[PDB]
């Protein structure tokens, strides 16, 4: 679970899991997708086209040949895929929205491997060398639990748990009471620059916004809006 | 034993086993290059059904500053010849059926692990 | 519940207990390595069995012996459920019954390379 | 005019269908504008407390 | 107070029992039982002192 | 006591210093800096008062203190003449205090 | 079913040590509710008692 | 029955700070940063880990767990919430400075001694007729919040006399120990 620091963007989860069974292919459930894409075609998107170099992202010893023969199977999964821009084309193709052109495609797939995906490594304009890093990082650590070389994570670990408690809870609400009132100053904006008049934001801030999303969310209990309480 | 991936030496991709079907030799080509390599392992690919993991190769010798271990001093090192060991069981998941010990001298510049 | 003699003596009991449990190739066998030895006498290996027997890809399998006796099988059974299983499409070649190691030879006859790969799984 | 009989009609069957049978799979929920779903003639008699 | 002696004994010879139980593991003589793993013989013969 | 510091004292500098300006025919620029807050008052035919708790308790009114913003607009068009009207102060919404905090009467 | 499990890595609590099998390691409680239960033990025999 | 739960007497929740005077440390260690590194470097070498952010390498890492433990017993760059998590047995310290994390403060104890000593306890009898106070207990480097995913690696000892005496012996290398 992916987040960045209370950003307007929420948590956002990869996933690289690996299939029952050829047998042992590696998939990954990047978020904005509906299937699921192999890695070494996410290795390829964000960029490194070798093979060596994907597996120097993922096998740290080259010279444990116990590593190697269990991602071969993935990596014989995509040899159809070999430069960058037909790798986009394999997630771009997944979209919820795909682009009716290939270019269309292409601009998802690379706005998705530089926003959606792994955002706490960095979400800027170069972050494919340390997102590739940290997403080799996430599969090593699947094949070491496949081999059996590491204990399987335990869900009820306090110290895999965090606390919201009233500071965390209520920046959770003030995000979006303060993006209703973006969203009222714009449509105020609106309706007055176009009669070319010209446009206040004194009668554009709605101030019922948050002085009652807060006190009413406070009041009830029910973490949300109104609108959406159930 | 085991056969390693061995990248290819143009392109950097992993080349594929393929039998020489005239000289009759075993050969690794590459799907995106033509680069032919002359093999020599004549294995290809192998597969322990027993799964037999020697432990010793995968103990660090870095564990022996854990506070968490526990410590003897009844099982001197070989190398050196420490008094203080660490010492713990498999620590594996996927461990057999097994409840054995492992040792690593207490002793820095040294890491020898052993077994009894 | 065990019927006639079987139903005393636990030896004879046991091997019910083997002529009921579920047995496959993976509970016996221990390595399986598969091999491009052209030539079937050339045996990239030691083992001169195969020389009193006589393509170019093998299986060679060491089985298990303490899985192999606590079940009681020989490898003639193998051997013929393993033609019986694929018909005359392969030829294995098994070791004997005085040897240390318990290999078996598989080898086709008659995309190629997988092929071992796809049956030996 | 031929054509939004289709849209009436569509509507007219979302109303209807969700006067007896408000939980539909895959369909929008008629809610009251206050922001809470319809008790149908389905759901007075569903299950406990039917 | 002589029932307290006779507790305490006893719980000390019970810990002292599971101790060899551990030694044996620990060197590879606890012997599996026939139909159970090592871990299980041994939280076996553990659980039963 | 110490996470709703936190909250005010930094995450809501935060939440209202990254949202992106808004703009829109010409179009302005409108940006939020540097928030403000005060004491939680009552009347602010009525004169500002400060609520005290149990007063707050005993008339069911809600004990919160208002939020105040700097709004810079720039709206520009041909020409290239642009104002920054800045906006000083401008009420935003009243938020709620949470007793014995740093922020309580 | 089984004896207090190895919530940490690999031991009961931080108080003992890795690898610990013992009896009070995994929560066998050798006390009576007259002389009252050692720390670690009140642990363990609420979470049997949970 | 088990869901809803209640914090313990002496639990803290640690509010959160950021992670950026640790990095800017770090850094000045011998560090080696995640973007120029060889891949074929780090075998041998300790994984580093702030805040879940896989930034950087480390060639040595028993002079950063004792560089960054000596540096929050002085309250200096590293603030009392922030824990330093080193894993032996895979190479990774990991280190948290976010908020939510539930913690507790325990003794430190050196070789087999307390650091509390008959000091503080009279220094911190007569606060309220001075200013003495908890905070300097924590300052001075007595007490330390250890929380849950740091205490897995803590080595605790119940009472502190009786149980970092001398008998034969349980552990002998305890590192805190309960109030
Ligand atoms: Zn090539
Ligand atoms: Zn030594």
């Amino acid at each position: 679970r992916s987040c960045l620091e209370n950003s307007s963007r929420p948590t956002s989860t990869i996933w690289v899991s690996m299939l029952a069974r050829i047998g042992q292919r590696i998939v990954a459930t990047l978020p904005y997708i509906k299937q699921e894409v192999p890695i070494i075609i996410v290795f390829r998107a964000l960029g490194f086209v070798s093979d060596r170099d994907i597996l120097e992202h993922i096998i740290y010893d080259f010279e444990d040949p116990e590593m190697m023969e269990m991602v071969k199977p993935s990596l014989d999964e995509a040899f159809v895929i070999q430069e960058q821009n037909v790798a986009l084309n394999f997630i771009g193709s997944r979209g919820a929205k795909p682009g009716v052109t290939k270019e269309k495609r292409i601009k998802y797939a690379k706005e998705v491997l530089q926003k959606e995906m792994l955002p706490h490594v960095g979400v800027s304009d170069f972050c494919e060398t340390k997102k590739a890093y940290f997403l080799g990082y996430m599969v090593h650590r699947l094949l070491l639990a496949a081999l059996g070389r590491r204990e399987l994570d335990d869900r009820d670990h306090y110290g895999n748990k965090r606390l919201d408690l009233a500071g965390p809870l209520l920046a959770f609400l003030f995000r979006g009471m303060f993006k209703n009132l973006l969203k009222e100053v714009r449509i105020y904006a609106q309706k007055f620059i176009d009669r070319g008049k010209d446009f206040n934001l004194e009668l554009a801030i709605k101030t019922r916004i948050i002085s009652d999303g807060l006190k009413y969310s406070l009041a009830t209990g029910n973490w949300g809006d109104q609108k959406k309480a159930h | 034993g085991f056969v390693g991936i061995r990248f290819c030496q143009e392109c950097n991709n992993m080349l594929y086993p393929k039998e020489d079907k005239e000289n009759r030799i075993l050969l690794y080509a590459c799907r995106n290059c033509d680069y032919q390599q002359e093999a020599d392992n004549s294995c290809i690919y192998v597969n322990k059904i027993t799964h037999e993991v020697d432990e010793l190769t995968q103990i660090i010798a870095d564990v022996s500053q854990d506070p968490t271990l526990p410590r003897t001093e009844d099982h001197p090192c070989q190398k050196c010849g420490h008094k203080e060991a660490v010492f713990f069981q498999s620590h594996s998941a996927r461990a057999e059926d097994a409840m054995r010990l492992y040792y690593v001298c207490t002793a820095p510049h040294c890491g020898h692990r052993w077994t009894e | 519940f065990l019927l006639g003699q079987s139903a005393r003596d636990a030896e004879r009991a046991k091997d019910i207990l083997c002529r009921l449990e579920h047995t496959t190739l993976r509970k016996v066998t221990a390595n399986t390595a598969i091999y491009y030895d052209p030539n079937p006498q050339s045996t990239v290996v030691a083992e001169d069995q195969e020389w009193v027997n006589v393509s170019p890809w093998l299986l060679r399998v060491e089985l298990d012996r303490k899985h192999m006796t606590d079940r009681k099988l020989t490898m003639e059974q193998i051997a013929e459920k393993i033609n019986a299983g694929f018909g005359d499409d392969l030829n294995c070649i098994f070791n004997d019954d005085n040897a240390e190691k318990l290999v078996l030879r598989i080898r086709i006859m008659n995309d190629d390379d997988v092929f071992l790969r796809c049956i030996e799984s | 005019a031929a054509h939004v009989i289709a849209e009436d009609v569509k509507l007219l069957q979302f109303h209807v269908a969700t006067m007896v049978d408000n939980e539909l799979p895959g369909l929008p929920r008629a809610m009251q504008k206050s922001g809470r779903p319809l008790k149908s003639l389905k759901q007075r008699l569903k299950g406990k407390e039917g | 107070s002589k029932t307290y002696q006779d507790i305490q004994n006893t719980i000390k010879k019970a810990k002292q029992d599971v101790i060899e139980v551990i030694e044996k593991a620990h060197n590879n003589e606890l012997e599996p039982t026939p139909g159970n793993t090592l871990r299980q013989t041994f939280e076996n013969q553990v659980n039963r002192i | 006591l110490d996470s709703f510091d936190e909250f005010i004292q930094m995450s809501v500098q935060r939440i209202v210093e990254d949202a992106p300006p808004i703009d829109l025919p010409p179009r302005y620029l409108l940006k939020f800096e540097q928030i403000y807050l005060s004491k939680p008052t009552h009347w602010e035919d009525g004169a500002p008062s400060p609520m005290m708790p149990n007063e707050a308790r005993l008339r069911n009114l809600t004990y919160s203190a208002p939020l105040y913003v700097d709004i810079t607009k720039t709206v520009i068009k041909e020409g290239e003449e642009q104002l920054q009207t800045q906006h000083q102060k401008t009420f935003i919404g009243k938020i709620p205090i949470m007793l014995r905090s740093t922020y309580c009467l | 079913g089984k004896r207090i499990p190895f919530g940490f890595k690999h031991r009961t609590l931080p108080h003992f040590i890795k690898d610990d099998y013992g009896p009070e390691s995994r929560g066998f409680v050798e006390n009576s509710y007259l002389a009252g239960l050692t720390p670690t033990e009140f642990f363990f025999h609420a979470m049997g008692g949970r | 029955v088990g869901l809803v739960k209640n914090l313990a007497l002496m639990a803290y929740i640690s509010v959160g700070s950021q992670p950026s005077p640790i990095l800017e440390f770090l850094e000045e260690w011998s560090m080696e940063n995640l973007e120029e590194i060889s891949p074929a470097a780090i075998a041998d070498a300790t994984k580093i880990f702030v805040n879940g952010c896989w930034v950087g390498i480390h060639k040595d890492p028993e002079q950063l767990m004792n560089t960054l433990r000596k540096l929050r017993r002085q309250m200096d760059i590293i603030v009392s919430e922030v824990s330093m998590i080193r894993d032996i047995r895979e190479r990774e310290i990991r280190i948290y400075t976010d908020a939510g994390r539930i913690c507790r403060p325990l003794l430190i104890v050196e070789k087999q001694k307390l650091l509390l000593k008959k000091r503080h306890i009279d220094q911190l009898k007569e606060r309220e007729y001075n200013n003495y106070s908890w905070q300097d207990l924590v300052a001075s480097g007595v007490v330390e919040y250890i929380d849950t995913l740091e205490e897995e690696t803590v080595m605790l000892a119940m009472t502190p006399d009786d149980l970092q005496e001398k008998e034969v012996a349980y552990c002998s290398t305890y590192t805190h120990c309960e109030i």
